Formats: C-alpha cells, sequence, structure tokens
RNA sequence: AUAAUAAUAAUAUGGUAAUAGAACAUUUAAUGAUAAUAUAUAUUAGUUAUUAAUUAAUAUAUGUAUUAAUUAAAUAGAGAA
RNA sequence: AGUAUGAAAAUGAUUAUUUUAUAAGCAAUCAUGAAUAUAUUAUAUUAUAUUAAUGAUGUACCUUUUGUAUAAUGGGUCAGC
RNA sequence: GUAGAAUAAUAGAUUUGAAAUAUUUAUUAUAUAGAUUUAAAGAGAUAAUCAUGGAGUAUAAUAAUUAAAUUUAAAUUUAAUAUAACUAUUAAUAGAAGGUUACUAAUAAAUUAAUAAUUAAUUUUAAAACCUAAAGGUAAACCUU
C-alpha cells in the first residue's frame, strides 16, 4: 500500500536507557504531584491566616 | 466512536487530501440505548 | 454537614500558634523529645523546658513572597508564625559571642604566638557554622519536616512540635535536583548552629550567678574537646627569610642551614638531613629528597617550633610579640 | 584432533581480536576524484565517473531494437486475440522483482 | 493526487514519539531551563556545582544531577539497523574499526570496506546522520560514541547430513547493528574537562612520600 | 516442685556407615484482621549469631494476600543417574 | 503449540571503573598499598562498595575405594522436570 | 525599590621595613655522572547499556444473570452458573457414524399448552451424491450390471 499503512520507519530518536527513562519520568511525575499538593497547602494556609 | 486511520488511495473518497481520514467503529447494542429527549 | 473539618483544622492551627507564642511550661514538660535532650546533655536543672523549646525556635515572623512560587521552586508549609519576643534570635547572638570569646581564649592559652590568620582558622574550625550544625545533629535536634496539615491529620499533640526545631524550612527544596538558592535564614545548617548557640546562651543565663564558669566547662566538654591538629593549619611562603627575621628580632645568632647526614645522592630518591643552626643551638631539623627541599623543611620546622610553643599551666601567662613580618 | 576443554571467553577473544593481522585496517589511502571532488581509492578510477562514461557510450553505441515489421501495425483487439497475457509462476514473479535481490552502486561522500 | 501528507506524519509521530531531543523530553520545564542556563554558563556542557540565575526573574538555582542523568542529557542520536543476514562475529569484525570515529569518516571507511555488512552499516550511519540533522545537530559534530551488535530474533536451525550416519546442525544467524552518535561539541568536551580535573587532582610522586606504615602496631613501640 | 531469661562452678560439643532430637524454605486445606502511606516480586545498601526474615531507596505489578499464627498434609528443597 | 507479561540464568556485542606487556599453577581466602564510585550528620585524619600492586596460605567437586590432585567414575553452561 | 552600618574579596593612593640563609627564594635551559618511572594491541574482575532466550508471574468466553460487600443511584470486587475441559468419588437417568469430492448432499406441517407472531412438548413429513468383507467385482471413494 505504498507504505501509507504498515510499519513507519522510526522517528529521529535520541538514546535514552530504558530503565533510566522509567526512573526520571517517575521522579518528574512525583515532583509535579508535590507541587500541586504544595500549592494546595499554601492556599489552605492563606485561608487560615486571618 | 470514530477512529482516525490512514487509508490508501484505493479507498479514498472524492475530496480526501491527506491519507488521514476519520471512520466509524462498530458498537455493541449493549452499550447504546433507544431515544424518542428520552 | 455534620462535620466542618476545615473549622476543626483551623482551631487546631490556632491552638498550635498560641502554644508557640507562649511555650507553656506544662506542655514543654509533657514533650518527650525535649526531656530526652535535657537528659542527654546533662543540662543544669535551673534550665527549664520552656527555655529549651525557645532555643529550638528560630525567628519566623512573616511568610515570604517566595512561598507563592512553588512552581518556581520553593514552598514553606511546615512552619507557624513565631512570637517576636519569644524566639532564639537574642539568645543566639549571646551564644555566638560566648563561643568567640571562650574558644579563642582557650586557643591562646594553648598556643601563645599563633599567627593571627592561623588562630582565626583554628577558631573557625572549632566553631564554624557547619561544625555547629553537625554537633546539633549529633545531639539529636531534629527539624520540623512535616506540614501543619499533615500533623493535624496524624493527630499529634503540640508537645512534639515544640520538641522539634522550628524555622522557615523549604519543603520541596531539593526535589528533582533543583535547589532554590536563598539567604542564610532558610538553611538547615544555619538553624542548627543557631539552636546550638541558643542552648549555650540559655545555660549562661541560668548559671550566671550560682556557678559562673559552668557554661565554660560545658563548652570545654563539648566544643573544646574536639581534636584539631594545629600543625596542619600552617602554610609558609619563603620561610627561611621569616626565620632570619625572627632571629634578628630575638637575641639569636644568624641562622645557617648545615648538612648533618646525607645518603643516596645521585639517585631517584636521596635523603639529606639539614639542621638550621644558630651558633650551637640547633633551631630546626629538616629532611629532604633535595638539598633545597631539606633546607626549606628545616626552616618550616623552626617556624613551627617558634609558633606552636605550648607552655604549661604552672608558667606565668606568656604573651608573644605578635607575628613576624617580612 | 579435538579440543580438550571449552575455550574460555578470554582466550578466544585474544586469539581473534588480539593480533594486528586479524584486525581491519583503516583505509587511509583514498583521495579526491579529479572529475567531481568526491572520495575515491588511491591509484584507482572513480567508480561514478567511469560508470557515467559507460552509460553515455551505451546511449550512443545503442544497438537498434529490432522490432518486428508486422507487430507495429497490429490492431490492439487483434493483438489481444493473438497474445493473451498469462499469469506468471511464483519463481518468475520473484525473478521480476529485481530490486528485492539486486544492488545498485552507492555514491561516495564529497571530499574536503 | 500527490502525497507521502503532514497529517499522516503527525499521526505517525503520535504513534511513536516526538522528534525532540532528550534534554527537552526528559526534564520538567523549569528544570530544563536551569540545565540550559548551566550549559550556557559552562560552554556547552553541565558542570558539577554552578549557581545559575535564570534570564527572566531574579531567583537563583543550583542543579544537582546524577552521573547517569548527565550522560543521558548530552545530545545524542540513536540509530538501529534492520535484520541483517550476518553473524555477530562478522559484524563486530568491522564494527571494532569504527569505535570513536567521526560519523563521516566512519561512513567513508564503510564505503570502501570490502565486506557485505559494511554497506548496511554505512546506510545505518547515514540514517543516523539524517536523524541528527532533523532533530538539531550538525553532521560535522557527530562522532560514533559507541556501536554494537546484538543477535536478532529467530535463527532457523537446519540439519546438515554428513557422511556415514553423522548429523550437523547448521544455523543461519541474523543480527542487528545499533549505534549511538554523540557530539564533539558537548560530550567530548565534557569528558576532556573531566580528564583534566582528574589530572589536576592527581597527587604528585614524592621521593620521600609519607607511605603509611602498613600493618598492625601490636600495642608496643618498636621505636 | 513450672516456664521464660540472666548469672556462678563444672563436664561435654571432629566425624564416614549408622541412630536420636530440633528447626527453616516451598505448595495446598481449615480458621483469619488489615490496606495504593498497602502489597507482591526483583536490584542495591543496611539490620538480627543470618539455608531465613526484616529495614531504606529504587523499578514493575495489583483495588489487593489461603497474608501473621496454630493445625492438617504434601508431586516439600538437586552440581551429580 | 492458549493470551498477556518477562531486570531469571546461561550466551553475544558495547561502554565505564579499575588491574594488567620481567611474569608461571583450582583463580579463592587472609593480609595490604593505590585508584575510582556512592553517601542530605564525610565534623575527618570519614564509611561503605568496586578493582588479579604487593605478600602469605591454598593439589576442583562428586562417586567408589585399604587409599584419589590423580593420568580412576561422572558432568559443556544455564533454566525446568 | 532606596539609604545607612558589619565583614570578606579585588583595585588604587599614601606610608612601610630590608643590602633581606638569591655561590637558588621563585623558574628556564644545556651538558656529565648516576638512579629510576611511564604502556594497553589485547585481556581479567565489577558494573551498566543493547540484545538473545523464555524460566518465572498473572490470567483461562469476560459476557449475561443471581446474592453479598464497597463507594455515587451507577459502577468495582467477591462467590455460583454456559453451547465451552478432562480426572476421581457419590446420587439419579439411560443403554450409543466416519470419510471422499462435488452436477454441494436443502425441508415442510399439524396438534396441545403457554401468551396474531411466539417458545416448549407431542407428532407426521421432504431431501440425503460416492466409499466404508458379503447386486458382482476392484488397486476405498472406481468400474460393471
Ligand atoms: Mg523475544
Ligand atoms: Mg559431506
Ligand atoms: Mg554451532
Ligand atoms: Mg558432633
Ligand atoms: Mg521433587
Ligand atoms: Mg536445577
Ligand atoms: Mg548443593
Ligand atoms: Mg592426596
Ligand atoms: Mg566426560
Ligand atoms: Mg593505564
Ligand atoms: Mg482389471
Ligand atoms: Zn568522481
Amino acid at each position: 500500500f505504498d507504505g501509507v499503512v504498515g510499519p513507519y520507519e522510526r522517528v529521529a530518536q535520541p538514546f535514552i536507557p530504558r530503565f533510566l527513562k522509567r526512573e526520571i519520568d517517575n521522579k518528574r511525575e512525583r515532583h509535579a504531584a508535590e507541587l500541586q499538593r504544595a500549592d494546595k497547602l499554601i492556599a489552605l494556609n492563606r485561608y487560615i491566616e486571618d | 466512536p470514530t477512529k482516525t486511520v490512514p487509508v490508501p488511495k484505493q479507498f479514498w473518497l472524492e475530496g480526501q487530501t491527506s491519507h488521514m481520514i476519520t471512520i466509524p467503529v462498530s458498537i455493541l447494542g449493549k452499550d447504546l440505548r433507544l431515544v424518542a429527549t428520552v | 454537614l455534620p462535620e466542618s473539618e476545615l473549622a476543626k483544622y483551623k482551631e487546631y492551627y490556632q491552638g498550635l500558634k498560641s502554644t508557640v507564642n507562649e511555650i507553656p511550661e506544662s506542655v514543654a514538660s509533657k514533650s518527650p523529645s525535649l526531656r530526652t535532650l535535657h537528659k542527654r546533655l546533662q543540662l543544669p536543672n535551673e534550665l527549664t523546658y520552656s527555655t529549651l523549646s525557645r532555643c529550638l525556635t528560630c525567628p519566623s515572623a512573616k511568610l515570604p513572597d517566595k512561598i507563592n512560587n512553588p512552581t518556581k521552586g520553593a514552598a514553606f508549609v511546615n512552619t507557624v508564625p513565631t512570637n517576636k519576643y519569644l524566639d532564639n534570635h537574642g539568645l543566639n547572638i549571646m551564644g555566638k559571642n560566648l563561643l568567640s570569646y571562650h574558644v579563642t581564649k582557650s586557643i591562646i592559652q594553648k598556643y601563645p604566638r599563633l599567627p593571627t590568620v592561623v588562630l582565626n582558622a583554628a577558631v573557625n574550625a572549632y566553631i564554624s557554622e557547619a561544625v555547629l550544625a553537625h554537633i546539633a545533629k549529633y545531639w539529636g535536634i531534629e527539624v520540623e519536616t512535616t506540614s501543619v496539615l499533615s500533623r493535624y491529620l496524624k493527630m499529634e499533640p503540640f508537645e512534639f512540635t515544640l520538641g522539634r526545631l522550628k524555622f522557615f524550612n523549604n519543603s520541596l527544596n531539593s526535589k528533582d535536583g533543583i535547589e532554590l538558592i536563598t539567604g542564610k535564614n532558610f538553611s538547615e545548617t544555619s538553624a542548627l548552629a543557631m539552636s546550638v548557640r541558643s542552648i549555650i546562651a540559655a545555660i549562661w543565663a541560668v548559671t550566671e550567678q550560682k556557678d559562673s564558669q559552668a557554661v565554660y566547662r560545658f563548652i570545654d566538654d563539648h566544643i573544646m574537646s574536639r581534636k584539631l591538629d594545629i600543625t596542619k593549619m600552617f602554610q609558609f611562603e619563603q620561610p627561611t627569610r621569616e626565620l632570619a627575621m625572627l632571629c634578628r628580632r630575638e637575641g639569636l645568632e644568624k641562622p645557617v642551614s648545615k648538612l648533618v647526614a646525607e645518603s643516596g645522592r645521585l639517585s631517584k630518591s636521596p635523603v639529606f638531613i639539614v639542621h638550621v643552626f644558630s651558633g650551637e643551638e640547633t633551631l630546626g631539623e629538616g629532611y629532604g629528597s633535595s638539598l633545597k627541599e631539606a633546607k626549606a623543611r628545616a626552616a618550616t620546622d623552626a617556624l613551627m617550633k617558634w609558633y606552636c610553643y605550648e607552655p604549661l599551666a604552672q608558667q606565668e601567662p606568656v604573651i608573644d610579640p605578635g607575628t613576624v613580618v617580612v | 584432533a579435538v579440543p580438550k576443554k571449552k575455550v574460555s571467553h578470554q582466550k578466544k577473544r585474544q586469539k581473534l581480536y588480539g593480533p594486528g593481522k586479524k584486525q581491519l585496517k583503516m583505509i587511509h589511502h583514498l583521495n579526491k576524484c579529479p572529475s567531481c571532488g568526491h572520495y575515491k581509492r588511491a591509484n584507482t578510477l572513480c567508480m561514478y565517473c567511469v560508470g557515467q562514461i559507460s552509460h553515455i557510450w551505451k546511449t550512443h553505441t545503442a544497438k537498434e531494437e529490432i522490432k518486428p515489421r508486422q507487430e507495429e501495425e497490429l490492431s490492439e483487439l487483434d493483438q489481444r486475440v493473438l497474445y493473451p497475457g498469462r499469469r506468471d509462476t511464483k519463481y518468475t514473479k520473484d525473478l521480476k522483482d529485481k530490486d528485492n535481490y539486486l544492488e545498485r552502486r552507492v555514491r561516495t561522500l564529497k571530499k574536503d | 493526487i500527490t502525497i507521502e501528507d503532514k497529517l499522516l506524519q503527525q499521526h505517525i509521530i503520535s504513534l511513536q514519539q516526538p522528534e525532540q531531543l532528550a534534554s527537552q523530553s526528559l526534564l520538567s520545564p523549569l528544570k530544563r531551563e536551569i540545565y540550559e542556563a548551566n550549559c550556557k554558563i559552562n560552554g556547552g556542557f553541565y558542570k558539577k556545582d554552578t549557581i545559575v540565575k535564570l534570564p527572566n526573574s531574579s531567583e537563583r538555582y543550583k542543579l544537582k544531577l546524577t552521573k547517569r542523568e548527565i550522560e543521558v542529557l548530552e545530545p545524542s542520536v540513536y540509530a538501529q539497523s534492520y535484520r541483517i543476514k550476518s553473524s555477530m562475529k562478522k559484524a563486530t569484525l568491522l564494527l571494532r574499526l569504527l569505535g570513536g570515529l567521526d560519523v563521516m569518516k566512519a561512513i567513508s571507511q564503510c564505503h570502501f570496506s570490502n565486506k557485505k555488512i559494511a554497506r548496511e552499516v554505512a546506510e545505518l550511519l547515514q540514517k543516523g546522520v539524517k536523524d541528527g540533522q532533523k532533530l538539531g545537530l550538525k553532521p560535522e559534530d557527530l562522532y560514533i560514541s559507541q556501536i554494537w551488535t546484538g543477535s536478532d530474533g529467530f535463527w532457523r536451525k537446519r540439519v546438515e547430513f554428513k557422511a556415514r550416519t553423522r548429523i550437523g546442525i547448521i544455523s543461519h544467524p541474523y543480527i542487528h547493528v545499533r549505534c549511538i552518535l554523540r557530539t564533539k561539541s558537548v560530550t567530548k568536551r565534557r569528558l576532556a574537562y573531566e580528564a583534566h580535573l582528574k589530572e589536576q587532582k592527581r597527587a604528585p610522586w614524592v621521593q620521600l612520600g609519607d607511605k603509611p606504615i602498613r600493618g598492625v602496631t601490636g600495642g608496643v613501640y618498636k621505636w
């Protein structure tokens, strides 16, 4: 089918170890979560500083 | 449910510019109900 | 809505704040951590537990605008605004002063004629911030690394909070390797140091009249007991000249380096032993792989001898004519 | 006749990659082609230029495709009637897809 | 009707991954920015302890990365061959030659190497170069940081009948070549710097060096 | 008049064939709280006189143990055919 | 010869740390420099981990035997049984 | 954001002591004597990366219905059930097509009960090539009557 369907080469990747990508991404996610939580906490504090 | 899938020129409709087209997927009757706003 | 949880939490927070403002004695007594600390360091009983609590409380008046950027690195959700009249800020200064005096004095006693720079270095080693922090850690002064909300949820009393160290610590400060650089006020080490200083200050306050030297004794037991090899502190430019100058200043014949023993000349690794004589009195032995090196070493040795002289307690306080200048 | 023991990983490695003889050298000997500044092996004609020349020769010295005299004016319908196109066998098909099993000469990089 | 379509390409990208670089993909925005700043400060590469300031605001940071993370971040391109019909050993015979070579040099070498696997290797290298070009990096900066052979999947064992009743089992191996190309601008420079640092650290050879008196004392002076 | 732990004094503690006594791992059945801040498995570093288990960090599951423990049983432990 | 999943090992290539081109033997153990890595109490004159400087000690394992480094038996390695 | 104080670094100005253990303090050449040392083509160990391989682990129509449990009225889990496993026991009931290749080898009702279509039970009814020891042969799916 002129390659319009089926396997599409690979994209121009950089090298990232498989078991390191898992780690780093997870860490990032955790950090994000923490940030959200931190924000919430700050908001709460603001509310009860009167 | 309408999935967007890349289709050959063989199965092209008169208009499709890109190979990319949206087409309907089938649904089980168990997952859809009758209307009549009901 | 049978339960107004926000209200209860608010109340709890208020209570905590009140306690902090007061540092009630009863509450302090109830705290286990504080008690343990008191026992550990064998503090005088005149020192109350309220005082101890105060010592662990660093000045945190108003929450910064750096909080509002948790997206930008920092978030301060652990601390609760302190009372301005009941912080460790005053005590801390006093403690610092004490450390500066006493340690320095001790050093002087140990080693008259200690070049001023070297003395300063020694003092720093004895009571630098880092060292103080380490000491605090050893003692067991832990930091309040738990949000107020979290504490409330846990349902822990205020006693525990009192027991912990309290300052504006950045919750989420080294996460994902990002560290928000801030002033001295928000560092843990600094806080620890302050706490240590505050304890000393407190001790001084309690034992200013009944036993004045008690504080000093305590310091000696804790701060001055620590090993520091003063020999490792020196570094000379061209010592020979300095030595000569010293000799000139004193009533000594001009110093001359002379070969005492020599082996393995014409080799990868020779050994030359040179003494620096002043007439007959040998002023510094010096070994070396080269002659020059040996000479240098001798000079250095002589300088060390001159400086690190440690007189006895039975002697009459010796006062040096400062440092040699050339 | 026969190995007394399984040859250890070390030993085999050192037999194989150890000596110089067994290693591939780097082809230092290569230089610019005078006609188009591409890389070519030293003391050797550039494979592109020569190929091009050959092609041109072929184009010029092309033999006349001897087309039959009859089939040129042979009606399309008539042709169809005569010579109907059969289905080729698997083998024939395979043979026909030359691209699958046949290699075209690669072009070098430009020397600098 | 002409097409190869942008939408299609986008879809393909979505299916696999974005073309973006590792430094961009792995790190969280702020962190990424910080990293970039650090790199700018220290000429291309990350440095162990450098208090950096963002261009926009007046806040300052100190970035702390583990070795592995650092290694990953420095811009790379990863290229993979298809199922080459050759044996690992044969491949590695060539691949040992292309160790730390500049990609172009390696390609040139491949071109003139009279080994069948060489063609495919060259092709792979070309592909890698193309990818690099697409994603940020310039051909003349790319070197082969490391390149290796794996066995590919399902080798088919055949019986090979010998004289008398004897039976060999022939196996037809298929492999794949993978390479990682990094950049002489950043990664190589960084490693050079590291080397220099190490050298600086190195204690000098002293003739009468204080070599420790090895052994136990015994609770008794021998001097 | 027992058990558990700790002392003091003493005597004893190599071991093939073999006899005797006591434990642990694994899996199944009976009873059985609990919980994604939990669990299971894995890697690394610790801890307990340590074929075992536990702690911390990390990775992958999984809305979660035939889980702790006591019994009952075994296709119950492998460098040796 | 179900489907998912799969950092189980043996096995291959590659990179890093380290040791190695005057050295001779179950490849370990004990001693013992040096180099590197990690560590939010390395306060250090720190602690662990990795590593064939160097020294000493050290005839694989099973089976069967009066007795085995034996040049007596058995095993290419790993996984499952 | 501005101003003032404490300390640190850098630069300048003004003083400063000194023939400074310069026949080596800092550092550069060459010579003559000695003395040593520094490899990595490849390798070992450890780790990691990319493989190979498929042990281990999970799961067994994942629907529908039933009951319970948990959250907001729907979902999730638990246990049971299928036309869709075998094995052992116990209890009940009963004593039954394969192949081959083609001119492919099909169905039609009625009555009774349940509620015109209906499902069930009880029934009658059409088709159904060739071969599978004994119309009679043969080399099964062919031939001969
Ligand atoms: Mg596979
Ligand atoms: Mg033959
Ligand atoms: Mg073979
Ligand atoms: Mg015994
Ligand atoms: Mg068994
Ligand atoms: Mg086994
Ligand atoms: Mg065993
Ligand atoms: Mg023997
Ligand atoms: Mg054998
Ligand atoms: Mg080396
Ligand atoms: Mg016949
Ligand atoms: Zn040319």
